């Protein structure tokens, strides 16, 4: 009977639409019972299937609503959504077209088709998708949303003020009709939502984990209440997809094996396979045990294994990431469960406790932003392995090719045995900086810069072109290994000018938006000699971001693009800088170390949200309060006054180059001890039967 | 890893 099935495939929809897809699978069950050869029940039950993490079982079903109907495009596009989960992005496109195919005006396929183009990098085609999608079904939340962030990551900001009051709007009405929220939680932080609504994506986003762990069935754990089993350690368990190359390892690859192995025992959950570096190399051989959970797809076993480990603190380091699996943390097979480092906002679930964070970072004031309880490390939370990757940068010299800092740079590790082996070599007392005049030794390496040369050979030392470190070590270049040679730095190799100030900021273009570019604009006019530099990240928003500055005024030679470049290079070449310039509507986290280890004044303007307020965090902790402004006005005079008064600017360079060593920033032995003791504080509040509390002293 | 749209067919 079609049409009792129908009524029933009608039915377990809106059950559907409501949340309650126990139910909604229940009767696409009962539908086909009804009329076995109905393929829109089929493909509506693959849907929900796929909802649950069932996806062997969903495409079964797909496959059968096409083998009844071969020209059902809704199956077709729908199969591409699970094809994509499941990593087969070749698949999910020849899906996706074939749904287009056979109905060219199916806007929930050219969305679905746009979101392939978006993760492969193609931002234009993902764009003009969207806007396809968006033409044949105006009232699109998922399409819209997604486009947005399209259009933030180019830079693209047109009908800007319009389009944040739609999402907003969009998001208010799926907040009030319980539907989960088409805007992502990581991308949360670039619109103007209130914390509340932040707060209620992310938990929704939580959320859904237990559809997908509700079908496993699994009763709650049991946990251990001492440390008896462990001989008295505290096991600690770190979950991340990013073990391996990738900016979580650059910035804690160091704290597994620092960890007293006295008091703790480290376990490393990873989620990804080895990816074959020695960032993942490094971390399977210090920490106590090295778990590959890439190979136990099920969540279910997968939790049963940290369970069966007895770990006391599981660690959070993915939150909304790609690579997550959250549905372990779901399943809580820990007594205390920590968000740390690798996702900047709250988690907004049922199953985490803490959060890892810092007084400067999430002021008390703040908690109602958070779902988790605040933990606080004693300076920031935040930390990087920059002293232990690039301890070539730990000292510098300088060619005087007229004294200036940052024209043509030295680091190398031999570079003291270098400069010993030079007659003429003076000093500049800040540390202090040692200056080679412009001699025939000077010339050869200006030489090799204008030349385009990969290295040349002085005194037996090897002088490598900073261009050229893929083409000698590849290794050294990732930061997998610590360059060898003394390498060049110039301002000529990126085209910055010789005589004058340079504003970097090295984030990705999406941290960008039109009140920043115009704070930025109002600093270069104010400091005529002056360019902003920044990087094609990606290419694409190049162009976007030149012509609403030079709709501000600003001609096209004053803002000087160069390409991401290989992790050590990057890093190295932040000391080519005067200073950076911060975007307040989300921060440089790991960029912000990077720049602060080359010695580089950074200026911030901290907001309220988590990834906001990271930068001042990190400079507290450096100890430069004066970098830190408490409004647009301020964050403009402070900008301008480092690159007009340059005794200024010399005094605060050198307080940034001295104290990245000498304050706990880049101290990963002080901050793991710190980290243990905030553990061992978790702990103990759990052994003594207390459920988690804000840590905030 | 951007989210999809399912199409629930009536
Ligand atoms: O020219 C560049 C610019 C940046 N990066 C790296 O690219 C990553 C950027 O990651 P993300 O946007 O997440 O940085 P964050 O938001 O933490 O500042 C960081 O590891 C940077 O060190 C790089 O290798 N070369």
């Amino acid at each position: 009977c079609p049409t009792h099935a129908d009524s029933l495939n009608n039915l377990a929809n809106i059950k559907r639409e409501q949340g309650n897809i126990e139910e909604a699978v229940r009767l696409y069950r009962k539908a086909l019972e009804v009329f076995p050869e109905f393929a829109a029940a089929h493909s509506n039950l693959a849907s929900v299937l796929q909802q649950q993490g069932k996806l062997q079982e969903a495409l079964m079903h797909y496959k059968e609503a096409i083998r009844i109907s071969p020209t059902f495009a809704d199956a077709y596009s729908n199969m591409g959504n699970t094809l994509k989960e499941m990593q087969d992005v070749q698949g999910a496109l020849q899906c996706y077209t074939r749904a287009i195919q056979i109905n060219p005006a199916f806007a929930d396929a050219h969305s679905n088709l746009a979101s392939i183009h978006k993760d492969s990098g193609n931002i234009p085609e993902a764009i003009a998708s969207y806007r396809t999608a968006l033409k044949l079904k105006p009232d699109f939340p998922d399409a819209y949303c997604n486009l947005a962030h399209c259009l933030q990551i180019v830079c693209d900001w047109t009908d800007y003020d319009e389009r944040m009051k739609k999402l907003v709007s969009i998001v208010a009405d799926q907040l009030e009709k319980n539907r989960l929220p088409s805007v992502h939680p990581h991308h949360s932080m670039l619109y103007p939502l209130s914390h509340g609504f932040r707060k209620a994506i992310a938990e929704r986003h939580g959320n859904l984990c237990l559809d997908k762990i509700n079908v496993l069935h699994k009763p709650p754990y049991e946990h251990p209440k001492d440390l008896k089993l462990s001989d008295g350690r505290l096991r600690v368990g770190y979950v991340s997809s990013d073990f391996g190359n990738h900016p979580t390892s650059h910035l804690m690859q160091s704290i597994p094996g620092m960890h007293n192995p006295d008091k703790f025992e480290v376990f490393c959950y990873a989620l990804s396979p080895d990816d074959g570096t020695n960032f993942r190399v490094k971390v399977m051989a210090e920490a106590n045990h090295f778990i590959d959970l890439s190979q136990i797809p099920c969540n279910g076993k997968a939790a049963d294994r940290i369970h069966q480990d007895g770990i006391h603190i599981l660690v959070n380091m993915n939150g909304y990431t790609k690579g997550a699996r959250n549905e372990l943390f779901a399943l809580r097979p820990a007594p205390i469960q920590a968000m740390w480092l690798g996702y900047p906002g709250t988690s907004g679930a049922l199953f985490m406790d803490y959060i890892i964070t810092d007084q400067e970072t999430s002021p008390a004031e703040v908690a109602e932003q958070y779902s988790e309880k605040l933990a606080y490390m004693p300076h920031t939370f935040f930390i990087g392995d920059h002293a232990n990757m690039f301890p070539h940068l730990k000292k510098k010299a300088v060619i005087d090719f007229k004294i200036y800092d940052n024209r043509i740079v030295l680091n190398g590790i031999d570079l003291k045995a270098f400069l010993d082996s030079l007659p003429d070599v003076k000093i500049v007392k800040m540390l202090n900086m040692p200056v080679i005049p412009m001699n025939t030794i000077a010339e050869a390496v200006i030489e090799m810069i204008n030349r385009g040369q990969i290295q040349i050979t002085i005194n037996g030392f090897s002088i490598s072109n900073g261009l050229a470190t893929t083409q000698i070590n590849n290794k050294a270049a990732t930061g997998e290994e610590v360059p060898r040679t003394i390498i060049v730095t110039t301002r000529s190799q990126y085209g910055l000018p010789e005589d004058a100030i340079v504003y970097c900021n090295f984030n990705q273009l999406y941290k960008i938006d039109p009140s920043t570019l115009q704070m930025w604009a109002n600093i270069l006019k104010r400091v005529p000699n002056s360019v902003l530099w920044l990087l094609r990240f990606p290419a694409v928003g190049e162009p976007n971001i030149q012509q609403y500055a030079q709709n501000m005024g600003l001609p096209q030679n004053r803002i000087i693009f160069s390409p991401v470049a290989p992790k050590e290079e990057h890093v190295r070449r932040g000391q080519l800088a005067d200073v950076c310039l911060d975007t307040p509507l989300c921060n440089g986290h790991t960029t912000g170390m990077d720049v602060l280890w080359a010695g580089t004044p950074m200026v911030t303007m901290p907001g309220e949200t988590l990834a906001s307020r990271v930068a001042a965090s990190q400079l507290t902790c450096l100890g430069c309060l004066e970098l830190i402004a408490k409004n647009r006005q301020e964050y403009e005079d402070i900008a301008v006054k480092l690159g007009t008064d340059l005794e200024y600017l010399k005094k605060v360079r050198g307080k940034v180059w001295k104290q990245r060593i000498s304050s706990p920033l880049f101290n990963t032995k002080q901050y793991t001890m710190e980290l243990e003791r905030l553990y061992l504080q978790m702990w103990e509040h759990y052994a003594a039967g207390n459920k988690p509390d804000h840590m905030i002293k | 890893e951007t989210g999809t749209t399912n199409t629930a067919t009536t």
